[PDB]
């Protein structure tokens, strides 16, 4: 349910 | 290798495409192409790598947590059981696959602290998903392995990238995650997303437009997850 | 058979936990599976049987148009092309095997118009998608195909089913689609699904509240196209 | 663009 970070990251 | 007849410059072509006709399976395997070459990957190359794995591996888990409901509902035939570990054993495959290219060789040639913590992030991630479904014996070992590349990825990324930096952002917001998911440190997660998010509010005024939008919005997500756990 | 040493009934079960999973290559194995073993199968296992070839090369379908169109932009690398008709073969392959368990032997074994009628509907739905990918000296006959298909399931649709059958409207839908998008017939699409709404329309004060609800809603989708078609 | 038939048909 938590959020994660996405899989693209500047 | 599959790939191995492929040029480099090719497979990343081609993993681009994939991505834009949401193939990721396809775009999976075209990255572990272009790892295998053996050269290191550019930051938009890691970036592809990542997010095709993150989508193999997300429709994994989401079918994984699909199946082991219906398996707790079931004991509350050995159909649904065998199904959940055939969906189980896939995803601990990708899981094993990914660990292996960086630990063949990405995560030992990388030596800036974008590329390394990344890949080091990577690695959390990946025995993360893998503790997701674990249970007991290695399911110790495996968080330990989790905490273990995540934490050596937050000490460099703290020595070397500014509060803002959106790789050092997400990876904070993943350690978080597997504090209040995995590793039962509610407490911790929460620290951990506060002093996160408050020191990258601190050095915002330092940042482009361009800039400030990317690190707002893994901030945002932070702020979600404090939301939820508080 | 890859499948082969599992029970019919496990098979059939494992393609509904796949379904809730959404994992449709998964069900698509295991309905395979299960029509190898030889027997008929019943309307719910028909249905299984669709759905899960259905999304399966929904899929493909889509991301052949992404590509498709990618490449046609780039002639207005030879890795576009490649790409394209990678997922072009894999389409077709999975076209070729729905129309292999229909040859054999659903569609020689099936008496009853309601299977008789689906499975040839199927067989004219399959070659469709091939012919939406096809470029000559086959597209023809393939094109033949799948109007021979449909019109053998209409023909019995009409002397056997009533106007609001859903799969004789289904069916009628599909033909439909058929002449405006691969037979370059549209005014046989528009006069078939004007004729098949308002033959359906006259006959639903038959129905139950159940049936009304399944049969309306494939009249809006002939709705919904007439509406895009006029 | 033209809607086709759902795969399950009751
Ligand atoms: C942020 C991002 C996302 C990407 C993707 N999903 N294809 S490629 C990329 C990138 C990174 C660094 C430099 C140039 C592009
Ligand atoms: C973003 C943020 C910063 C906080 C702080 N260390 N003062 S508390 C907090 C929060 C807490 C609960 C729900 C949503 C946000
Ligand atoms: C309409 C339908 C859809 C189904 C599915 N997607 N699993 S199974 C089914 C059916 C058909 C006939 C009798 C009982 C169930
Ligand atoms: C449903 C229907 C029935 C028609 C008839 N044979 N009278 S015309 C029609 C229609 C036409 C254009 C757009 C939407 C609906």
């Amino acid at each position: 349910r938590s959020h994660s970070s996405p899989a693209s990251l500047q | 290798g599959a790939m191995g007849s492929m040029e480099r410059a090719s497979l990343i072509q081609k993993a681009k495409l994939a991505e834009q006709a949401e193939r990721y399976e396809d775009m999976a395997a075209f990255m572990k192409g272009a790892v295998e070459k053996g050269e290191e990957l550019s930051c938009e190359e890691r970036n592809l790598l990542s997010v095709a794995y993150k989508n193999v591996v997300g429709g994994q888990r989401a079918a994984w947590r699909v199946l082991s409901s219906i398996e707790q509902k079931s004991n509350e035939g050995p159909e649904v059981r065998e199904y959940r570990e055939k969906v189980e054993t896939e995803l601990q495959g990708v899981c094993d696959t990914v660990l292996g290219l960086l630990d063949s060789h990405l995560i030992k040639e990388a030596g800036d602290a974008e590329s390394r913590v990344f890949y080091l992030k990577m690695k959390g991630d990946y025995y993360r998903y893998l503790a997701e479904v674990a249970t007991g014996d290695d399911k110790k070992r495996i968080i330990d392995s989790a905490r273990s590349a995540y934490q050596e990825a937050m000490d460099i990324s703290k020595k070397e990238m500014p509060p803002t930096n959106p790789i050092r952002l997400g990876l904070a917001l993943n350690f978080s995650v597997f504090h209040y998911e995995i590793a039962n440190s509610p407490e911790e997660a929460i620290s951990l997303a506060k002093t996160t998010f408050d020191e990258a509010m601190a050095d915002l005024h330092t940042l482009s437009e361009d800039s400030y939008k990317d690190s707002t919005l893994i901030m945002q997500l932070l702020r979600d997850n404090l939301t939820l756990w508080t």
